[PDB]
RNA sequence: GAGAGGA
């Protein structure tokens, strides 16, 4: 068999996603922060001084994560599902090197565990690691779980990816509201973080900062950075244009306005207005020279006696700054992708992990000094007691960091919330899409439509159709199938490589041809200029392809502004593209066949230099080729397959490119809300909440993305014969009508799983929580309420519980502040009884007993019940008709689901229709047909396949009425669909109040559904009730029905008295007793608390 | 409005806080509330 | 487009090089600067070709096909030395103008 | 988890036919269609019951806690 | 308390 090009180019994606998974950012993010970030703190942290004691020092060699010195094996672990099942931490102990001296001047070694650091799931510490069917069956874990989640705390917590404005770039924003631009840069180091703005006031450019008081005008501050000519800046910020000369000439002569300025007059000056304090006493000019050397940008510290590199980079900001004065429309947009960066979880982990070991070191060293403070024997054996002490802190401190999400820093003075979320077990989607999520920066952007918008520039960077509708629906993004994470590749060889390419340095060109060539910016620092750019754009890329330098590296040429920017820091998106040259590809039609026959593993492709890695920013200089039948001989890529623009989740759906768009989002939307299979641990696994479904069916219409994903091994759904007809009237809007006779041969049966939690902890009394139970009536036998506990106190394994129903017999201590035993048992309080299929009684690390019971509950699909239909038309069990009152063919089908048909002419939802007769086809064929973006099974195809076994071309039979027996005066789109039932049950939604549970406070009834509690009736409802200028009711409703207070107010001073006493005048003659809302009686108290008198003044209601 | 008691500038000023019932500011579970703490610092 | 403009460009500083290393063979005070990959690939010679075309190697068979830097100018540079800090800095002249190489493919 | 005794639309008994089926897909290797077409399903309901049906059960039971 | 469906 010949290969063709144009249908087998796409098996690159299967070994992209087999050397590089779809969750890579947090596995490859970890594996390199513990193997390269751990080591980089400890020689950071190397060293610990005292000011007593010279000969005293402790020495971080080396550190090490689950290795105890050589050991030659990783320590053990205990495996991810116990440490899930005991709520015990996923982690693995720390082990550093020890050098610390003696009053004899001996070097000892030594190899201690200094704390626990958490595991990433399926990271290169994790057990997990290279385990194969077997090893994972041992251990009670899935092989199709993603991982990249760590476990603390017993929960599944996954940090996700955070997007941010990339560091250490100029960001010019025009505010034509005011005619005010400027050039802020977040410069962002290792320890410093602020941004140096560069606005425009009266016509003329300041630099405004957090740490100098007000406005510095930039001609100071240029003169100051070494640029003193006066005449150079003139060549630096207009070059030769006349329109930017003017444009500039304004705020020239703000260096001789105020006086002449040399350069140190110029740091004396911007010294001057300094903000930052200093700890040690400085001169004026020596901290303001400091003010340029680091203070005015941590991204550059200009540690020399020539400041060039920080002037022109100024001058740049300056210059970038009067292109936008000159003309708008010059500047960037902010939401452009390319201007993002991605920050996974080794990072967010690193920056948590210094500060916690500067803390521990800082506790150590204080302790040390303490413990030496003694004049005479002073002794050092035993001087590792207190490191053991406080490896309590450090380990607790990162899980706790974690677990709550806050992760709270005091070296940047930085406090971000809600970094963890609780992975999601609904379906295998969800938990699959959970993972490879992307949360933006911005808070609750409410009306900026800007950050909200789907941005062409993330095409094969972005999921363009999941989004989380509602209200983040544009904030968060997921991460696409083709898709790479950047990281730090390198800094220093390139600029080497750029000199050696042929750019002449920084210091060796003059201001005057400075803007008449390209000019070459690394990692957004001017370095030199350089004649020929697409010269030497063309050999870097060159180099780049032949291997010679990172993949990640990206270098791309402005026109608009004459650059050739270099881009090396990680975080940069980036997908892989095929390199074609002049009219023709590259992949040449045998190393598709070399792919298949099990070699080149798209890392020889690489090496062979076929595809690269293309990120948001070299995009724009390419010109890229949708099919390879499309190449013109002046695209410089082609498209590896353009169905990969749609994630994980979105690729669920059959034909996604002939529905229209928001059917499309609401499909990613509900799709994580599908009941279904979870893993293949499903039933040894103790989850707060777990749906499964009884059967499910692998869809009839696949998708290629599916496939890679193991959709098809872990469905949820199932093949529901739908004839899309008006049948009952019950379906009118998104409504259903479920098939009885089909529910009861089982189908949506779904289960419900919920875990229930029980610690019998010891209190310092030395007294601890018995489970002793099973209390006893007349002539034996167990009591109603125990009727279901058994011997030990722990409900009996299969049994059946209902309300009451203790099923956790479990007594507690009164005097825990032994015989006096309060009982506090565990009540089963559910409105459908529930069997005990699981009991799991173990204890934690600090050996306190802990008992898990896990209750299943069967559930039909009662009418309510919310179904969807991979397609957006999500929908409620309208009515179940029986079998007989239901339309059937000529072989006697009778379809599962009766869709209205009303659902697709309004929402244009041609891919169901495109899918059923697919779907059908396939079934009558015995295969399983490919419904996949840009492509799929073609429907010519499917209607030979459909008129060949004798149906109709267009999949619309023709049907019987069920109730009169005779022929339905219209064909029927009659086919199978696939249909998977969503969480949203009506079982659970049910809720009433009558009267219970009121506010301690406001005497109010409680708000949720775990307390009985009514239905808020707010501003909105009680304005609609006086539209109608209905009284009585509002009374009764909003008084009578919710609060109602028989107060006794007096007749002189209108102030509430209690039991008929005034309280102020003493008299009760004048109290007279009336009913208001409790409400208002505790508003009235509390502006009474204030120096506020509610003075209520009544009058007879009758007497005319 | 001077012409009933209270009517006066001074009573603008701080010299009684009045302490609000216990029903206003009940204890929790103890853990007394913000109001309770707020005015045994006072 | 770009290669066509950068090439014709290429040529003619090609020639204009020739002509500049021709007609500074005279010299009373003048230099010139070149720009050279750093680590030293271990001379050779600036082998001219037909049709202009200027290319150098080094006793590594390397033809480093980079010809003519900027033509920078209003800046006047000039060249000067050091002598083991006795009576020293001896003005040894101007320079016309810079060459860069480039290592090629 | 194992395939259903019964298909929903029809009610045709597909229960015992899935053991049969796998042996016409790996012994005397058929094609799919063929070989559900051979055990007597003929209504697409039937078919789709034994073709999209995923055999959880087999992967469930590599975990029983009574090994 | 704050993470996320949901209509
Ligand atoms: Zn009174
Ligand atoms: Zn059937």
């Amino acid at each position: 068999d010949e290969i063709n090009t144009a249908q087998d180019k796409w098996h690159l994606l299967p070994a992209f996603l087999k050397v590089k998974g779809l969750v890579k950012q947090h596995l490859d993010s970890f594996n390199y922060f513990v193997d390269t970030d751990l080591k980089k703190i400890i020689k950071a942290n190397q060293l610990i001084l005292s000011d007593v004691d010279p000969e005293f020092y402790l020495k971080y060699v080396d550190i090490r994560v689950g290795k105890k010195s050589s050991s030659s094996t990783k320590d053990y672990l205990t495996p991810p599902h116990e440490c899930r099942l005991r709520d015990m931490t996923y982690s693995a102990p720390i082990y550093v090197d020890i050098e610390y001296t003696r009053g004899r001047n001996i070097i000892m070694h030594k190899d201690v565990e200094i704390g626990r650091m958490p595991i990433m799931l399926r990271s290169n510490k994790c057990i997990l690691y290279d385990a194969d069917e077997s090893k994972m069956a041992k251990l009670n874990e899935c092989p199709l779980d993603p991982g990249g989640y760590f476990i603390v705390n017993g929960t599944e917590k996954v940090i996700l990816v955070q997007e941010q404005l990339s560091k250490n770039r100029i960001i010019v924003e025009a505010d034509e509201k005011k005619g005010i631009v400027q050039a802020s840069v977040t410069s962002s180091t290792h320890e410093r973080k602020s941004k140096t703005y560069v606005i425009t006031k009266n016509g003329k450019i300041y630099l405004k900062h957090n740490s100098i008081a007000e406005e510095i005008p930039i001609a100071i501050v240029l003169k100051a950075c070494g640029i003193l000519s006066d005449l150079e800046i003139m060549q630096l910020v207009c070059g030769n244009d006349s329109s930017y000369q003017d444009i500039f000439a304004v705020n020239l002569e703000e260096s001789s306005k105020l006086d002449i300025y040399t350069q140190q007059q110029a740091l004396e000056y911007i010294g001057a207005k300094v903000k930052t304090m200093r700890r040690q006493k400085l001169t004026i000019l020596q901290e303001g020279i400091e003010a340029i050397a680091t203070t005015v940008i941590a991204h550059l510290t200009v540690e020399a006696l020539d400041f060039r590199e920080k002037a022109l980079y100024i001058a740049m900001m300056t210059r970038r700054v009067v292109m936008a004065m000159y003309n708008p429309k010059m500047i960037d947009d902010r939401d452009y992708v390319g201007n993002k960066r991605l920050e996974l979880a080794g990072q967010l982990i690193s920056l948590l992990f210094e500060d916690l070991f500067k803390k521990f070191n800082n506790d150590f060293k204080l302790s040390i000094d303490k413990v030496l403070k003694k004049p005479n024997r002073a002794m050092e054996y035993d001087a590792l007691l207190s490191i053991n002490v406080h490896s309590n802190n450090i380990t607790s401190g990162l899980n706790r960091a974690i677990s709550t999400g806050n992760w709270s820093l005091k070296r940047f003075k930085m406090e971000r919330a809600g970094v963890t979320h609780v992975l999601s077990r609904l379906s295998y989607i969800s938990a699959l899409g959970m993972m490879t999520r992307i949360s933006s920066q911005f808070e609750k952007s409410r009306k900026v439509s800007g950050p909200r918008a789907l941005q062409p520039s993330q095409f094969g960077m972005l999921c363009t159709a999941d989004t989380p509708e509602g209200e983040a629906c544009g904030l968060v993004k997921n991460l696409a199938l083709m898709t790479h994470i950047t990281t730090d590749d390198e800094e220093e060889p390139i600029k080497k490589l750029c000199y050696v390419l042929g750019v002449e340095d920084i210091t060796l060109i003059d201001s005057a041809s400075l803007h008449l060539n390209y000019g070459v910016y690394l990692n957004g620092t001017l370095i030199g200029s350089i004649r020929f750019p697409t010269k030497f754009v063309t050999q870097f890329r060159h180099l780049r392809r032949t291997g010679k330098v990172s993949e990640f590296i990206s270098i791309y040429s402005n026109s608009h502004q004459m650059a050739v920017h270099i881009a090396t820091d990680g975080g940069r998106i980036c997908r892989p593209l095929i390199i074609v040259s002049d009219g023709q590809s590259r992949v040449k039609d045998i190393h598709l066949r070399k792919l298949l026959d099990g070699e080149l593993d798209f890392d020889d492709f690489l090496k062979l230099g076929l595809v690269e890695y293309l990120d948001v920013n070299e995009e724009n200089d390419s010109y890229i080729a949708l099919y390879e039948k499309d190449i013109v001989p002046s695209m410089t890529h082609l498209e590896i397959e353009p169905f990969t623009i749609l994630g994980a989740v979105a690729g669920l759906i059959p034909y996604p490119h002939h529905n229209q768009s928001p059917r499309n989002t609401y499909q990613c939307a509900m799709g994580k809300q599908a009941i279904g299979a979870i893993a293949y641990n499903q039933f040894k696994r103790i989850d707060t909440l777990l749906y499964l479904m009884t059967y499910p069916q692998q869809p009839m219409v696949k998708t290629k993305t599916i496939e890679l994903i193991d959709y098809d091994k872990l469905p949820a759904g199932q093949n529901a014969t739908v004839a899309v007809m008006s049948y009952s009237g019950y379906d009118i809007e998104d409504a259903l009508v479920l098939n009885k006779s089909s529910i009861d041969r089982g189908f949506g049966r779904c289960e419900t799983r919920r875990k229930t939690t029980t610690v019998l902890k010891r209190y310092a009394n030395h007294t601890q929580d018995i489970i002793g139970g099973m209390r006893v009536d007349e002539n034996g036998d167990p009591i109603w309420q125990h009727q279901s506990l058994g011997p030990d106190g722990l409900g009996e394994v299969g049994m059946k519980v209902q309300s009451g129903q203790i099923y956790i017999n479990k007594s507690v201590p009164t005097n825990s502040a032994q015989t006096q035993y309060r009982e506090a048992p565990v009540i089963y309080r559910g409105p459908e009884p529930s069997h005990i299929d699981q009991v799991m009684m173990s204890v934690s690390d600090n050996d306190q007993a802990l008992i898990k019971v896990l209750l299943r509950q069967n559930r039909r699909p009662e009418l309510g019940d919310k179904f969807s239909s991979r397609h957006g038309q999500k929908g409620v069990c309208g009515i179940i008709v029986k079998q007989e009152d239901m339309p059937f063919n000529d072989q006697g089908i009778v379809p599962d689901i009766i869709m209205n048909p009303h659902g697709f002419p309004s929402r244009m939802t041609v891919g169901k229709m495109i899918e059923l007769i697919s779907g059908k086809a396939g079934v009558l064929n015995g295969t399983l047909e490919y419904g996949t973006c840009f492509g799929g099974s073609k429907l010519e195809d499917m209607s030979k396949i459909l008129v060949d076994q004798g149906f109709n071309y267009s999949g619309k039979d023709m049907l019987y009425s069920g109730i009169t027996g005779e022929c339905l005066q219209a064909y029927i789109f009659f086919g199978p669909i696939y249909y998977q039932k969503l969480k949203h049950m009506v079982l659970d939604k049910m809720h009433a109040r009558a009267r219970g549970p009121r506010a301690v406070l406001t005497r109010q009834p409680t708000e949720g559904r775990s307390r009985d509690g009514g239905l808020r009736l707010g501003e909105m409802e009680r304005d609609c009730v006086i539209a109608y200028g209905a009284s009585q009711l509002l009374l009764e409703r909003l008084m009578i029905s919710s609060d109602a207070f028989e107060v006794d107010v007096c007749d002189k001073c209108g102030l509430m008295g209690y039991s008929g006493w005034c309280t102020t005048c003493k008299s009760a003659e004048n109290i007279i007793k009336m009913t208001i809302p409790y409400a208002a009686k505790l508003l009235f108290q509390e502006l009474l608390s204030m120096n506020i008198a509610p003075r209520l003044r009544l009058e007879d209601i009758f007497q005319q | 409005d001077a012409t009933v008691p209270s009517g006066r500038p001074e009573t603008y000023i701080w010299r009684y806080l009045p302490a609000p019932p216990v029903c206003i500011r009940p204890s929790v579970m103890s853990n007394e509330d913000d109001l309770t703490v707020k005015l045994t610092e006072i | 487009k770009e290669a066509a403009a950068e090439l014709e460009l290429l040529n003619a500083d090609h020639q204009h090089i020739l002509r500049k290393l021709k007609k500074m063979n005279n010299k009373p005070e003048r230099f010139m600067v070149f720009q050279l990959p750093t680590r030293l690939p271990a001379v050779g010679s600036i082998r001219v070709h037909k049709s202009g075309k200027l290319s150098v190697k080094i006793g590594n068979v390397v033809m480093d096909i980079g010809k003519g830097a900027e033509t920078t100018f209003l800046q006047d540079v000039i060249a000067l030395s050091i002598a083991d800090d006795a009576s020293s800095a001896e003005l040894l002249g101007r320079v016309d103008g810079k060459i860069v190489v480039t290592p090629q493919i | 988890m194992i395939v259903p005794v019964r298909c929903f639309s029809c009610g045709k008994v597909v229960g015992d036919k899935w053991e049969s089926y796998l042996n016409l897909l790996q012994e005397d290797e058929l094609d799919e269609g063929t070989a559900l077409s051979r055990l007597g399903l003929k209504r697409y309901c039937c078919r789709r019951m034994i073709l999209t049906h995923v055999d959880l059960i087999e992967k469930f039971l590599r975990y029983n806690p009574l090994e």
